[PDB]
């Protein structure tokens, strides 16, 4: 990291406190990361944190100097996604081939498969891409997430 | 493109009077019961050979 | 044990939440348990108490009677495990016996359909059986084989994502006896594909009658009523069938390149039209002769001069009525088809006075 | 007659074996038109006239499928990715390859 950036890293670490002594919860320590561009699946977090349990994630707190290295180990990782890969994926639920997966079913995968998400989670991210019939483009769907 | 074909055949019948007719009906189930024979056993065991 | 089953359901669904009976488990004792030939039941189910080379002794289960019979006589009994199977395939004694055994079983318990490998098993119910519901198409609509119970919808699913995975023309050829069943699945095979394959345009409306609960397209609905219409014009009872199929029919559905319906050719084969003018004894004529006669409106009867029943010599037998139908409504029904399908107000009337 | 309807006959079966073809084999319970009658020899003799029992021989003991080596290498390639090596190879070789891995 440069320290220009760095700097705009210490103004959203301050904008993630609720109270004001400093501290970001380990709860809240991937969706800090998460606002500063990144996104880590859970068990890369998880990892930094010292695979803590439920409880004390919500007690264990970090500041900004411990935060840091946090940052720098998890922005360069060994991979990261694309557009190329995820249709196809998604593209297995199109039922015909139309370009488009019914939103009950994209609902169902993401709940039911892998980094597991609330109901609540993928209601608000397909709501208002789905048609009148219920559908979903994934191409757009996938550029929705990725781009920005 | 594509198509979806649907047959529905009059059944094989007998009656007291079986006429031409009935004999035309009759000869086509044959022809079907023929045609399961074909499929299901002849050109399955050619495409193993 | 598993998800518990609806009473609708049940027509579909075998009853697998019992407990594990020890019963039939310690009955396994009797493993020369084996199928002897009946006059009553076709094959019923006999102990062998001994075998005497060529000749074995066996004990009637049901009735307690030893008896002598063959060795080829006795066919092999399978494990309770496979009591009333989806599929004929996974049967480890194949026998005439347990075939018509689990077809025998099924029957007895609604379940109507039955895999057999690479074809199906259909009886006749003779009933209404509530399986064919706007509910049952979007349960199987793009689900897996052995996700769901064998059924009609099951095999036009197949048949149209088997098309669209190969690129291969499908025929759906329905196979049986004269009275078996095959024009009703034709039918089912056609309203299962006018509502998964079809172009959609809005949700609504509903009436205030029975649920078919749904608004199908504009050429859908034509496809939908061009079956009553041939029904009418073509169908006459018999001793075997009331509704038999007079004619026979090929239907050729066609399909985009996405995969949507698009048009739709019916060819027709050999019509009985030498019933027409005389009928066998206990039969009727071509339906639309007895809708016309009775459900004709008073002004039109005069227009078109229609006598009464028993007034044309081209009516043998007299005024045989139909079990489950009345043809006087049936005259509205089939007016309804042709207004729907697309024939003109006067276009009907001239059909008629033919 | 005869010969028009037979012309007619040929020309469906000529469609039919030039089309997949599902079997949906209908089966008639008994003559006396009983909902809830079976009449157990009238339905074991359309099991022997349809040849079921046969039909269902080559089930469970055949072979139905069907797979090119070409369509089998693309689409199970993922399963078995260290089997095939980074050289160009045999289609045929390929396939044998990721059925042994």
């Amino acid at each position: 990291f440069s320290e220009e950036q760095t700097a705009e890293f210490k103004e959203a670490f301050q904008l993630f406190d609720r109270t004001g002594d400093g501290k970001i919860l380990y709860s809240q320590c991937g969706d800090v990361m998460r606002a500063l561009g990144q996104n880590p699946t859970n068990a890369e977090v998880m990892k930094v944190l010292g695979n803590p349990k439920s409880d004390e994630m919500n007690l264990k707190t970090l500041k900004f100097e411990q935060f840091l290295p946090m940052m720098q180990t998890i922005a360069k990782n060994k991979d990261q996604g694309c557009f190329e890969d995820y249709v196809e994926g998604l593209r297995v639920f199109d039922k015909e081939g139309n370009g488009t997966v019914m939103g009950a079913e994209i609902r169902h995968v993401l709940v039911t498969l892998g980094e597991k998400m609330t109901e609540e989670e993928v209601e608000q991210l397909v709501a208002g891409h789905e048609d009148s019939n219920g559908c979903i483009n994934y191409e757009e769907l996938v550029r929705m997430v990725l781009s920005g | 493109a594509s198509f979806l074909g649907i047959l529905d055949i009059a059944g094989f019948e007998i009656f007291e009077i079986n006429s031409f007719e009935q004999l035309c009906i009759n000869y086509t189930n044959e022809k079907l019961q023929q045609l399961f024979n074909h499929t299901m056993f002849i050109l399955e065991q050619e495409e193993y050979q | 044990s598993q998800k518990p089953l609806s009473d609708d359901e049940k027509f579909l669904f075998v009853d697998k939440n019992f407990v594990n009976n020890p019963l039939a488990q310690a009955d396994w004792s009797a493993k020369k348990l084996v199928w002897v030939p009946s006059e009553k039941h076709g094959f019923e189910a006999a102990s062998i108490k001994e075998e005497k080379g060529d000749e074995v002794t066996v004990e009637l289960q049901e009735n307690g009677k030893k008896v002598t019979l063959s060795k080829d006589d006795i066919q092999k009994m399978n494990p309770p495990k496979f009591s009333k199977v989806e599929d004929m395939a996974e049967l480890t004694c194949l026998n005439e016996a347990s075939v018509l055994h689990n077809l025998r079983e099924r029957y007895f318990s609604g379940l109507i359909y039955t895999y057999s490998g690479l074809f199906c098993v259909v009886i006749n119910p003779y009933k209404q059986l509530p399986i064919y519901s706007e509910k049952i198409i979007d349960m199987y609509k793009g689900k897996k084989r052995h996700e769901m119970p064998p059924h009609i919808y099951a095999i036009a699913d197949t048949a149209y994502r088997s098309m669209l995975q190969d690129r291969e023309d499908q025929s759906i050829l329905c196979t049986g006896e004269s009275g078996a069943g095959k024009t009703e699945n034709t039918k089912k095979v056609i309203q299962y594909l006018a509502v998964v394959a079809s172009s959609h345009k809005g949700k609504k409306d509903t009436s205030i009658t029975q649920g078919p609960s749904f608004s199908y397209g504009e050429l859908e609905k034509q496809l939908l009523q061009a079956n009553p219409i041939l029904e009418a014009f073509g169908n006459a009872k018999t001793v075997k069938n009331d509704n038999s199929s007079r004619f026979g029919k090929f239907i050729r559905i066609n399909f985009d390149v996405t995969g949507y319906i698009v048009g739709a050719n019916i060819e027709t084969y050999l019509l009985e039209k030498s019933r027409a003018i005389r009928q066998a004894k206990d039969e009727r004529t071509f339906h639309i002769f007895y809708y016309l006669i009775a459900g004709a409106s008073e002004q039109m009867r005069n227009d078109l001069l229609l006598e009464g029943f028993n007034n044309y010599t081209f009516l043998s037998n007299g005024h045989v009525p139909i079990p489950a139908q009345q043809d006087d409504e049936m005259f509205q029904e089939t007016l309804e088809a042709m207004t729907i399908m697309g024939f003109t107000e006067e276009e009907q009337t001239s059909i008629l006075r033919v | 007659v005869g010969q028009l309807y037979k012309e007619q006959l040929t020309k469906l079966m000529t469609t039919l074996r030039n089309t997949n073809p599902n079997f949906v084999r209908c089966i008639i319970p008994n003559h006396e038109k009983r909902a809830g009658k079976l009449d157990a020899h009238l339905v074991l003799e359309q099991l022997r006239c349809n040849g079921v029992l046969e039909g269902i021989r080559i089930c469970r003991q055949g072979f139905p499928n069907r797979i090119v080596f070409q369509e089998f290498r693309q689409r199970y390639e993922i399963l078995a990715a260290n089997a095939i090596p980074k050289g160009f190879m045999d289609g045929k070789q390929a396939c044998i390859l990721m059925i042994k891995a």
